[PDB]
């Protein structure tokens, strides 16, 4: 396995259509700067 | 209340003699009967050998060497946006979105808190209040080392001793602070997006943490919470990974 | 040494909660009186010197003692003792080390579970180990008058606490399940850690009741104002402040 | 069990007869003011 990210409040958005059990690969967008 | 046999086990099975026995079997250069354990393995959870750089089974000589496997680096293109934080590890997303003040969900329903996930340090804890997460579960098949999201420089890590409670479904909806009371380390790093936490937690057999910096973190199981520091990036002393680099790993022991 | 880290110390732990928690009539007075024949407990001490008196064990394990067999140190610049016991190692905090026994030192921010700024506030300072019985009394009282800022909750292993894992087993304080308790004194910020042991286990305050069990695996730090405030919780010196009891 | 006090440095002096395995009841003298 398990990887937990915390970032500040304000600081990102996650990427929009990301949900539980979304597939994740190294490299892939998880977030932007606001 | 929730009268489940899986769920006892939980709390029955000697977990940590278990991770101990499976360590030990892992780093074993046992020739035909590594690669019988790691061909069953590939066969029973579908692991895509084509993306490791070494897809054949017998370029193993232990069972961790191949459960650690590296991929190819054409195979994980980062993102090239500077504006865009990646994913640090393959598999699913378990949760994400607000911190909800100090809570975070860890299923449908059900909550911990962000303090309770950093072992009761506070001021780590204030930094994270009403912000975001992200939580990442690994299986069995996933590449089990772990990359920076972006650009960061490290500043803290803390050990903290815990259970080796599995995670899946039943744990996630039935172990309360499953997260937060499993064996995990904790990485701070400052970034052009403000403080982030990266925060590898284990599991029942896959017990083990690497970190690049410090190697193996765990274990041995010392019992004890250890804090480590390290300066702002302008200074001697400092350490700096770069997005899609790797930082951490996860195997068995 | 070797059962110490085979034992199912929770699972016994809770089993023997589960016993001193039943109203069993004569078979709880069996239990303790056998337990005061095989630890030469001193009855004479308790309010209640009657073993059928007691309708638990555990009401027996935190039996109140008579006022006046624990006379309180009248010099307000006295500190008294907090437990009826022996004392396992007391001295001066060297830098950030506490010693366990001869040859076995620990971190103080490990006993404080990675607290680095209440561990700041004791750092080149002095510490005292009670050790407790299975026949000494198990109610804990203040050193001195206190007003108390910070109580944590550490999760942890419940290995047993005698002289022989004191000197085998590293960190034995600092890895055992433990409540941190810090009050403001005349005498500067003071620290009372009451750390459980196998079957041991559960920890109680006068001011939260039982802390543990439940053991729900997570730190846990509740805070309260100084004096004279509203929610402010004060106590004497000599008072009780907590206890120890099984499960 | 067992029970661990800490005082800030120089705040008290621990009675100076007492060492491992003293014999300890609540309400004796443990330690003074400096
Ligand atoms: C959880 C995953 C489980 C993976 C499978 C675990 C199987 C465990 C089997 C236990 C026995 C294997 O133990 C292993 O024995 C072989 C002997 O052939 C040793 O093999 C080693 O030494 C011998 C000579 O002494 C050499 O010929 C061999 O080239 C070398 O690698 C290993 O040093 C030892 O680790
Ligand atoms: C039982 C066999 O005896 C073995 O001995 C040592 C005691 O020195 C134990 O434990 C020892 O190393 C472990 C490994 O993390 C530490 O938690 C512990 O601080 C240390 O005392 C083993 O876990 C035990 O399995």
């Amino acid at each position: 396995x398990t990887v937990i990210n915390l970032f500040a409040p304000g600081k990102v958005n996650l990427v929009e259509q990301l949900e539980s059990l979304s597939v994740t690969k190294i490299g892939q967008p998880l977030a932007v700067s606001t | 209340m929730l009268n489940s046999f899986k769920l006892s086990l939980q709390y029955i099975l000697p977990k940590l003699w278990l991770t101990r026995l499976a360590g030990w079997g892992a780093s074993k250069r046992a020739g035909w009967l590594t690669k019988l354990v790691i061909d069953l393995f590939v066969k029973y959870y579908k692991v895509d050998m084509k993306e490791a750089q070494k897809p054949d089974t017998a370029s193993y000589r232990t069972f961790n060497e191949f459960f650690v496997r590296p991929l190819r680096d054409e195979v994980r293109p980062i993102d090239t946006d500077p504006n865009v934080l990646v994913m640090p590890a393959d598999g699913v997303i378990s949760q994400l979105g607000k911190i909800e003040e100090d809570k975070i969900l860890q299923a449908k329903g059900h909550n911990y808190s962000l303090e309770a996930l950093l072992a009761g340090n506070y001021l780590m804890a204030d930094l994270f209040r009403n912000g975001t997460f992200v939580t990442t579960y690994l299986s069995p098949r996933d590449y089990h080392r772990v990359h920076m999201p972006c650009n960061g420089i490290l500043r803290e890590m803390i050990y903290v001793p815990g259970d080796l409670f599995s995670v899946n479904h039943l744990t996630a909806q039935n172990v309360p602070n499953l997260f937060a009371r499993n064996e995990r380390v904790i990485c701070l790093f400052d970034t052009e997006f403000g403080p982030m936490a990266q925060i590898l937690v284990g599991a029942t057999i896959v017990g083990s943490i690497e970190t690049v910096w410090a190697g193996t973190i765990t274990p041995p199981r010392e019992g004890i919470i250890k804090r480590w520091t390290w300066p702002a990036g302008e200074n001697d002393g400092s350490v700096a990974l770069l997005k899609g680099q790797e930082m951490g790993r996860f195997k068995l022991g």
